[PDB]
RNA sequence: GUUUUU
RNA sequence: GUUUUU
RNA sequence: GUUUUU
RNA sequence: GUUUUU
């Protein structure tokens, strides 16, 4: 039968270990699970499998653009802030807004600035002007885990455009991840 | 349970009482009225709690949500000499 | 032999919006190209995180208690505010209120995150009142909840979902609210969850060496049947 | 081994108009991409609609009676108009007309919708005359129909598809028109369906306490063999 | 044999329940079913599976465009007005008429305006300038059924364009639905 | 839900 | 006409 | 020449 | 690592 513990009478100091799926009942109540869709939208793989805006850059010349990639404190991706460590594939969505040219894109977790001077070794997929690509950067991280908060939690992204004439433009960036491994959930964030 | 049944009623009488059939409305059709004229209407479902004298009025007070089915019986009596026809129809909120 | 027809490469029609990039469906993103040297996968190391496995479902986090409208100082308005940190007093009379307020998911740190992520949800909500008194203090306190209520006013809880709390060794009391809405799923950040009221049933008793008033904490979490559905834009910015 | 040929990605020819979007074929639209989080489907709830299943075929709606050129007031021209709401009188003589008009599908609420949706159709049409008299009133009324007729003029119905109506307990009379046209399918909004005439056969009799004239209603619906074919543009705008 | 009821003699007050497929005959007549095509054009899935114009928007800047989506009282889609409730997939056809840029598209049934501020979480498929896409929005409705008439019967559509230079244009919209669930047919509509 | 198609 | 390829 | 991949 | 999907 039902114990008084499952009826509401408990002790907060007896909750450890963390993660106790204890059932709560009353005479007219029972945990009822109802699913409205064929799958879950709470699973890390599904939720995060959907991109979210990151930032935009306007380029008037080929100069290279390197930006630290970090988890959002803004979109649905904020749900990541509930975790401390991450590891796994990283989907980067880049849009090249230009009239005539090409955009070199590359990703590295390496903090050294110089390693990115010769962009070709790193990757540098090519998005023709007016096209958008989605490259999935692997976990080539020199650190087993990525503190999820760091201003560079995610590796740096490189964008250099091979323009042809006076043409200029702007590069919008969106980020998403493939199968994410989060660990050791930390306390919920505050609001600004 | 009173084994003598000093009250000869189904034990679940009080329970089912609110589902009991009740008079929701009455109106006198006027002969002059044109086709398509609305004779009478009843707010559904709040009409079953129309007055504090409605069997369902009691319980209806202690709950904010409701999910129910209806069984209407619109009655109109007219001598044989007279004739005519009325349209009894249910109109969901969308229609209304 | 099929030599009556000249051999040809297959011809196919390209559907609308070729080159369009779908950033909504996961089944689309996971299939994106790989910049990996050999389009290879790495071996993850959970141990360094002290875990034996990664975290797969987020709902479990929504099922973790968090203080409601937590503050540094207890309710200075006899608990008539949203602060889930109020005081119970020897002074307060029976039926007097020690706390009252309208509950929203955003009033909870953990939940407020999902509120800013998902658009809808469903399931029961659990609130746990923890009164921290001494072993000498005794008394009762009834906390009820009118689901979907909006009028923030003290009212008899005889018809509300309530829980009577008798002080003892386990001074943490729970109360479950089963999902109650017209819709199958409900706005994450919409209509209130209901009216939460904690009235005094029996004055907190004490003695020469025990406190005449104690501190209370109200936590909130999702039930085992909790679910969230559509992810929507953000209504606030975290830090 | 096939190492005499360098390995290569498949090469294919792209047919004309790549990126063209087909908004005519359903087989094309149903295959469109999904903005769903996981390109998933939801569980529908018919119960909330009071139904046990969704509505799959529209033809069934076209098979629902609707008053022809319905009006607030009965025909003020002895029924020589399109109003399917006319009066039958003690005054009208046998062979006198109580109603006459050319019938079109658009003259019916339900059907007029299909008329503004589909371009063609086929099948039989059913008209049901409902005379509302008292239990004392007696008499007969013959309603005929000349399929495909256009000259709106009273004419003997001896050769037309007619139905004699003898007043009794069931005072609703039906008349079926089988599909009659040169073409296999016919314009939804084209040539008339035919001439509809309801002549008096036997003067409506009455007594001291019964009406000397009664009201009549004409409804129209499609037969069980009804069909609609091509969807076309609209000729009118609903509200 | 044939009864007088099936020969035309009936009573209008004995039609309930709704939906009586009663056969009507005469000596030289019988219900004859003849099909001119391999399939039906009356089936809800087929008819509605074909789009119809909705509305057009001209944009001189990136400002976002949100428009309530509703059933047509104009095209063949008007046949929906014969029903009261709807539920199922929604096919949205968008054409981006622009010289150089990108068009963010997203759909939500959520009435709150703010949820749409951060468009990325919602969806935001990308149609490059001069391209047209057909996105199928799922029934992420907080209401089990959608009254078919409501000025927002269908969820709201969002369009924000990431233009690059002074370029401007117009966005035409067409709507269609995938497998539609209609219930409780109501009386036929009137004309204007 | 054969609720893409057989 | 293994005359696309084996 | 498993020297595309297993 | 069913950690694309069954």
């Amino acid at each position: 039968t039902m114990s008084p513990n499952e009826l509401g009478l408990t002790s907060a100091q007896d909750d450890g270990p963390l993660g106790q799926e204890k059932p709560n009942y009353f005479l007219n109540f029972r945990s009822m699970n109802v699913d409205i869709f064929t799958v879950s939208h709470t699973k890390v793989d599904n939720l995060f499998g959907r991109a979210w805006f990151f930032m935009e850059h306007t380029f008037t010349n080929e100069g290279q653009w390197r930006v630290p990639l970090e988890f959002p404190k803004q979109g649905h991706g904020s749900l990541s802030l509930l975790f401390a460590y991450f590891t796994g594939e990283l989907n980067i969505h880049v849009l090249f807004l230009s009239e005539r040219g090409f955009l070199r894109v590359a990703h590295t977790y390496d903090t050294s600035n110089d390693r990115v001077n010769f962009l070709s070794s790193n990757g540098v997929i090519t998005v023709p002007a007016g096209e958008q690509m989605t490259l999935s950067a692997p976990y080539y991280s020199n650190k087993p885990l990525r503190t999820v908060r760091d201003n560079n939690s995610l590796g740096y992204l490189m964008c250099k455009p091979f323009l042809t004439g006076t043409s200029t433009g702007k590069i919008e960036v969106y980020l998403s991840l493939r199968c994410p491994n989060f660990f050791f959930p930390l306390p919920a964030p505050k609001v600004t | 349970v009173d084994n003598f049944h000093s009250m000869a009623y189904d034990i679940t009488t009080g329970d089912k009482n609110p589902s009991k059939l009740v008079r929701l409305e009455t109106h006198e059709w006027t002969p002059s009225w044109a086709r398509g004229y609305q004779i009478t209407h009843v707010e559904l479902p709040k009409v079953f709690w129309d007055h504090q004298d409605k069997p369902a009025y009691g319980q209806s007070r202690y709950f904010a949500a409701v999910r129910c089915g209806f069984h209407f019986q619109v009655q109109v009596n007219v001598n044989q000499g007279t004739a005519g026809s009325a349209l009894v129809v249910y109109e969901p909120k969308p229609v209304v | 032999m099929s030599t009556k027809y000249k051999w040809t490469r297959t011809k196919i029609d390209i559907a609308e919006g070729p080159g369009s990039m779908n950033m909504a469906n996961v089944l689309c993103t996971t299939g994106a190209q790989s910049v990996a040297l050999v389009g290879e996968r790495a071996f993850y190391d959970p141990r360094t995180a002290g875990s034996k496995s990664r975290f797969d479902d987020l709902v479990k986090i929504a099922q973790l208690f968090s203080v409601m409208a937590d503050s540094t100082t207890p309710s200075e308005n006899h608990g008539v505010d949203a602060k889930g940190y109020f005081k119970w007093s020897a002074t307060t009379a029976p039926q007097s209120i020690v706390h009252r307020n309208i509950v929203y998911l955003r009033l909870f740190p953990n939940l407020n995150v999902f509120v800013n992520s998902y658009s809808y949800f469903r399931g029961s909500l659990v609130l746990r009142l923890s009164v921290y008194a001494s072993t000498f203090n005794r008394g009762r306190l009834r906390m009820g909840f009118f689901p979907n209520a909006t009028t923030d006013s003290t009212s008899t809880l005889d018809n509300a979902i309530y829980t009577i709390c008798d002080i003892g060794s386990d001074n943490s009391f729970e109360i479950t609210i089963p999902y109650s809405f017209s819709t199958w799923m409900r706005k994450t950040n919409g209509h209130p969850i209901g009216l939460f009221q904690i009235e005094v049933l029996n004055r907190l008793t004490y003695n020469s060496s025990s406190p005449s008033e104690v501190y209370c904490i109200v936590q909130g979490k999702m039930g085992q049947d909790a679910r969230f559905f559509c992810p929507t834009g953000s209504v606030v910015t975290f830090q």
